[PDB]
Protein backbone atom coordinates (compact mmCIF):
# COMPACT_ATOMS: atom_id res chain seq x y z
CA UNK A 1 0.00 0.00 0.00
CA UNK A 2 1.02 3.70 -0.28
CA UNK A 3 0.41 4.31 2.98
CA UNK A 4 2.65 2.33 4.68
CA UNK A 5 5.48 3.49 2.66
CA UNK A 6 3.46 7.52 3.29
CA UNK A 7 3.40 7.19 6.93
CA UNK A 8 7.45 6.63 7.76
CA UNK A 9 7.75 10.07 5.59
CA UNK A 10 7.61 11.81 9.48
CA UNK A 11 10.68 10.24 10.74
CA UNK A 12 13.30 12.18 8.07
CA UNK A 13 12.85 15.89 9.41
CA UNK A 14 14.07 15.06 13.12
CA UNK A 15 16.25 11.64 12.14
CA UNK A 16 18.39 14.72 10.04
CA UNK A 17 18.64 16.73 13.48
CA UNK A 18 20.02 13.68 15.35
CA UNK A 19 23.25 14.03 12.70
CA UNK A 20 23.21 17.72 13.19
CA UNK A 21 24.37 16.49 16.57
CA UNK A 22 26.41 13.98 15.76
CA UNK A 23 28.90 16.19 13.94
CA UNK A 24 29.37 18.29 16.15
CA UNK A 25 30.15 15.84 18.60
CA UNK A 26 32.86 13.89 16.32
CA UNK A 27 34.45 17.57 15.67
CA UNK A 28 35.97 18.40 18.81
CA UNK A 29 37.19 14.50 19.09
CA UNK A 30 39.11 15.32 15.40
CA UNK A 31 41.87 17.72 17.49
CA UNK A 32 42.40 19.88 14.37
CA UNK A 33 43.37 22.37 16.21
CA UNK A 34 47.08 21.30 16.64
CA UNK A 35 48.89 19.34 14.04
CA UNK A 36 47.16 15.67 13.60
CA UNK A 37 49.10 12.62 14.18
CA UNK A 38 48.66 10.66 10.83
CA UNK A 39 48.21 7.55 10.36
CA UNK A 40 46.52 6.57 13.59
CA UNK A 41 43.24 5.80 14.35
CA UNK A 42 40.69 5.99 17.40
CA UNK A 43 36.52 6.12 17.42
CA UNK A 44 33.82 7.44 19.39
CA UNK A 45 30.80 5.74 17.65
CA UNK A 46 31.03 2.41 19.92
CA UNK A 47 30.59 4.38 22.77
CA UNK A 48 27.80 6.67 21.46
CA UNK A 49 25.68 3.14 20.49
CA UNK A 50 26.39 2.28 24.41
CA UNK A 51 25.43 5.21 25.56
CA UNK A 52 21.95 5.43 23.73
CA UNK A 53 21.18 1.62 23.95
CA UNK A 54 22.33 0.76 27.53
CA UNK A 55 19.69 2.27 29.67
CA UNK A 56 17.26 0.99 27.10
CA UNK A 57 18.87 -2.63 27.98
CA UNK A 58 19.29 -2.23 31.20
CA UNK A 59 15.36 -1.57 31.55
CA UNK A 60 14.26 -4.32 29.41
CA UNK A 61 16.41 -6.74 32.17
CA UNK A 62 14.02 -5.24 34.55
CA UNK A 63 11.01 -6.07 32.49
CA UNK A 64 12.16 -9.45 32.42
CA UNK B 1 -4.32 29.49 10.43
CA UNK B 2 -1.51 32.38 10.11
CA UNK B 3 -1.04 32.80 13.55
CA UNK B 4 -0.52 28.82 14.07
CA UNK B 5 1.80 29.31 10.97
CA UNK B 6 3.78 31.60 12.87
CA UNK B 7 3.86 29.98 16.04
CA UNK B 8 5.35 26.81 14.49
CA UNK B 9 7.91 29.27 12.40
CA UNK B 10 9.32 30.83 15.20
CA UNK B 11 9.91 28.00 17.27
CA UNK B 12 11.34 26.12 14.36
CA UNK B 13 13.56 28.60 13.68
CA UNK B 14 15.04 28.95 17.10
CA UNK B 15 15.82 25.54 16.94
CA UNK B 16 17.33 25.23 13.03
CA UNK B 17 19.40 28.79 14.70
CA UNK B 18 20.25 26.94 18.02
CA UNK B 19 21.79 23.57 16.06
CA UNK B 20 23.99 25.91 13.44
CA UNK B 21 24.77 27.66 16.60
CA UNK B 22 26.45 24.91 18.14
CA UNK B 23 28.03 23.97 15.03
CA UNK B 24 29.78 27.24 14.67
CA UNK B 25 30.57 27.26 18.46
CA UNK B 26 32.33 23.48 18.06
CA UNK B 27 34.20 25.39 14.96
CA UNK B 28 35.38 28.39 16.35
CA UNK B 29 36.90 26.43 19.66
CA UNK B 30 38.42 23.53 17.57
CA UNK B 31 39.95 26.39 15.32
CA UNK B 32 42.41 29.64 15.83
CA UNK B 33 40.99 32.93 15.33
CA UNK B 34 41.57 36.39 13.82
CA UNK B 35 39.64 39.67 14.85
CA UNK B 36 39.20 42.41 12.60
CA UNK B 37 37.04 45.55 12.00
CA UNK B 38 35.33 47.83 9.26
CA UNK B 39 38.80 49.92 9.06
CA UNK B 40 40.40 46.42 6.89
CA UNK B 41 42.08 47.58 3.56
CA UNK B 42 41.15 45.87 0.29
CA UNK B 43 42.88 42.47 0.82
CA UNK B 44 45.92 41.62 3.10
CA UNK B 45 46.99 39.11 5.65
CA UNK B 46 46.92 39.90 9.44
CA UNK B 47 49.67 39.55 12.12
CA UNK B 48 49.75 35.28 12.69
CA UNK B 49 49.91 33.27 9.84
CA UNK B 50 47.50 30.71 8.58
CA UNK B 51 44.50 31.71 10.43
CA UNK B 52 40.98 31.61 9.43
CA UNK B 53 38.56 34.85 9.60
CA UNK B 54 35.34 34.06 10.92
CA UNK B 55 34.31 37.43 12.09
CA UNK B 56 30.90 37.44 9.24
CA UNK B 57 30.26 34.00 11.11
CA UNK B 58 29.46 35.93 14.59
CA UNK B 59 28.40 38.95 12.91
CA UNK B 60 25.14 36.87 11.33
CA UNK B 61 25.03 36.07 15.03
CA UNK B 62 24.25 39.73 15.97
CA UNK B 63 22.24 40.29 12.88
CA UNK B 64 20.01 37.45 13.52
CA UNK B 65 19.37 38.20 17.16
C1 LIG C 1 4.59 16.36 13.77
C2 LIG C 1 3.80 15.73 12.60
C3 LIG C 1 3.85 16.66 11.36
C4 LIG C 1 5.31 17.14 11.10
C5 LIG C 1 6.09 16.07 10.30
C6 LIG C 1 5.33 15.76 8.97
C7 LIG C 1 5.51 16.95 7.95
C8 LIG C 1 6.97 17.02 7.45
C9 LIG C 1 7.31 15.77 6.57
C10 LIG C 1 6.22 15.53 5.51
C11 LIG C 1 6.85 15.57 4.10
C12 LIG C 1 6.44 16.89 3.42
C13 LIG C 1 7.63 17.49 2.62
C14 LIG C 1 7.21 18.90 2.11
C15 LIG C 1 6.05 18.77 1.07
C16 LIG C 1 6.65 18.63 -0.38
O1 LIG C 1 7.55 17.89 -0.58
O2 LIG C 1 6.09 19.39 -1.47
C17 LIG C 1 7.01 19.59 -2.58
C18 LIG C 1 7.27 21.09 -2.77
C19 LIG C 1 8.51 21.30 -3.66
O3 LIG C 1 9.57 21.78 -2.87
P1 LIG C 1 10.50 23.07 -3.43
O4 LIG C 1 9.67 24.33 -3.39
O5 LIG C 1 11.71 23.23 -2.55
O6 LIG C 1 10.97 22.78 -4.98
C20 LIG C 1 12.06 21.94 -5.20
C21 LIG C 1 13.35 22.76 -5.27
N1 LIG C 1 14.49 21.85 -5.29
O7 LIG C 1 7.51 21.69 -1.53
C22 LIG C 1 7.27 23.12 -1.51
O8 LIG C 1 6.84 23.67 -2.47
C23 LIG C 1 7.60 23.94 -0.20
C24 LIG C 1 6.40 23.83 0.81
C25 LIG C 1 6.75 22.83 1.95
C26 LIG C 1 5.42 22.32 2.65
C27 LIG C 1 4.74 23.46 3.43
C28 LIG C 1 3.93 22.88 4.63
C29 LIG C 1 4.86 22.06 5.56
C30 LIG C 1 4.92 22.69 6.97
C31 LIG C 1 3.70 22.26 7.81
C32 LIG C 1 3.83 20.77 8.26
C33 LIG C 1 4.42 20.66 9.71
C34 LIG C 1 3.35 21.00 10.80
C35 LIG C 1 1.93 20.55 10.38
C36 LIG C 1 0.89 21.22 11.31
C37 LIG C 1 0.96 20.56 12.70
C1 LIG D 1 15.50 19.47 6.98
C2 LIG D 1 14.49 20.62 7.05
C3 LIG D 1 14.07 20.84 8.49
C4 LIG D 1 15.33 20.98 9.35
C5 LIG D 1 15.23 20.06 10.56
C6 LIG D 1 13.89 20.27 11.27
C7 LIG D 1 14.01 19.92 12.75
C8 LIG D 1 14.02 18.41 12.98
C9 LIG D 1 12.96 18.07 14.03
C10 LIG D 1 13.21 18.82 15.33
C11 LIG D 1 14.07 17.98 16.27
C12 LIG D 1 13.34 16.72 16.76
C13 LIG D 1 12.02 17.06 17.46
C14 LIG D 1 10.80 16.51 16.70
C15 LIG D 1 10.67 15.01 16.97
C16 LIG D 1 10.40 14.22 15.69
O1 LIG D 1 9.22 14.21 15.24
O2 LIG D 1 11.33 13.59 15.07
C1 LIG E 1 22.31 17.88 9.92
C2 LIG E 1 22.17 18.61 8.59
C3 LIG E 1 23.55 19.04 8.08
C4 LIG E 1 23.98 18.13 6.93
C5 LIG E 1 24.83 17.00 7.50
C6 LIG E 1 24.06 15.68 7.43
C7 LIG E 1 24.25 15.05 6.05
C8 LIG E 1 25.72 15.14 5.64
C9 LIG E 1 25.80 15.37 4.13
C10 LIG E 1 26.94 16.34 3.83
C11 LIG E 1 28.28 15.65 4.09
C12 LIG E 1 28.36 14.38 3.25
C13 LIG E 1 28.57 14.76 1.79
C14 LIG E 1 30.00 15.26 1.60
C15 LIG E 1 30.97 14.24 2.18
C16 LIG E 1 30.97 12.95 1.36
O1 LIG E 1 30.89 13.00 0.11
O2 LIG E 1 31.08 11.84 1.95
C1 LIG F 1 9.82 21.45 8.06
C2 LIG F 1 8.88 20.62 8.94
C3 LIG F 1 9.61 20.20 10.22
C4 LIG F 1 8.77 19.18 10.98
C5 LIG F 1 9.33 18.96 12.39
C6 LIG F 1 9.05 20.18 13.26
C7 LIG F 1 9.45 19.90 14.71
Amino acid sequence: AHRTNLIMAEIIPCAIYAAGCFIAFTFINAQTGVKTTDDDRVNSVLRIIICTLAPIAVNLGVLF
Amino acid sequence: PGFHLNNLFIQLSLQMFMLTLVNLSSLAHESIMCIYDRNKPKTDVLVPIGCYNFQPAVDWVRRYT
